[PDB]
């Protein structure tokens, strides 16, 4: 019902 | 948005432009088919629902959908001088029929995992430099959460960041919300690829300065308020 979003990720590990 | 890129149509299905007297003024996010979550500051000069229109589409010049507004609710303890409780709700006249390209963001759980340093997206039609002009097409920026304690460093906000706020920016500076982005979302997704609104664009000292991250309303702090005003959980 909510929250479907883009083909993007919020990865935290990239330097 | 400073240091961002133009968003693709459909990327941010919850993002709306809130237009005051037929000009983009603020961002907001659909949290269900009749309610938009935004900033109280948006309404400091005009809180007349009849003077506001919400639009969907990446362009404020040629929006895809225009939506009449029925009511505007401001947090009863909004204090503009300290920016405390900068949160508002906009009720649409008509329920939106949701599609791939227009639908709601999820509200965070009270215990939502939002760790210091975690990446997030902020979106809006705000300026690309402090106090500059709005942009016609939606932009996006990837930032990191900056803990309140770090944000409150003496060379940063020195205690002005309160518990219902959060900060975000990038290590080198230069990526941030800016004037005209107020009310728009700061979002993170979970392991099931569900996107949650963790922050609402609020304020900052200029834009994109490394020692002065952008300041957001912390959505988790207002879940009860949102539920009381709208019925929505989550
Ligand atoms: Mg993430």
């Amino acid at each position: 019902e909510c929250g479907a979003g883009p083909d993007l990720i919020t990865d935290d590990d990239d330097k | 948005i400073l240091g961002g890129t133009e968003a693709e149509e459909g990327s941010w299905p919850w993002q709306v432009s809130l237009r005051l007297n037929n000009a983009h003024h603020c961002g907001g996010s659909l949290i269900n088919n009749m309610w938009i979550l935004t900033a109280a500051h948006c309404f400091r000069s005009n809180s007349n629902p009849r003077d506001w229109i919400a639009t969907s589409g990446i362009s404020t010049t040629f929006p895809k959908l225009r939506m009449r507004v029925r009511n505007i609710l401001i947090h009863n303890n909004y204090k503009s001088a300290t920016h405390e409780n900068d949160i508002a709700l906009v009720r649409l006249e008509n329920s939106v029929t949701f599609t791939k390209d227009i639908h709601s963001v999820c509200l965070p759980a009270a215990t939502q995992n939002i760790p210091p340093g975690s990446t997030a997206y902020v979106t809006g039609w705000g300026a690309q430099e402090y106090a500059g002009h709005t942009v016609p097409e939606l932009r996006q920026g990837q930032v990191r959460i900056i803990s309140n304690d770090v944000c409150n460093a003496p060379h940063s906000y020195n205690g002005a960041i309160l518990s219902g706020m959060l900060c975000a920016g990038v290590p080198q500076g230069g990526v941030d919300a800016c004037q005209g982005d107020s009310g728009g979302p700061l979002v993170q997704e979970d392991s099931r690829r569900l996107w949650f609104i963790v922050g609402i664009v609020s304020w900052g000292d200029q834009c994109g300065l490394p020692d002065k991250p952008g300041v957001y309303t912390r959505v988790t702090a207002y879940l009860d308020w949102i539920r009381q005003q709208t019925g929505i959980e989550f």
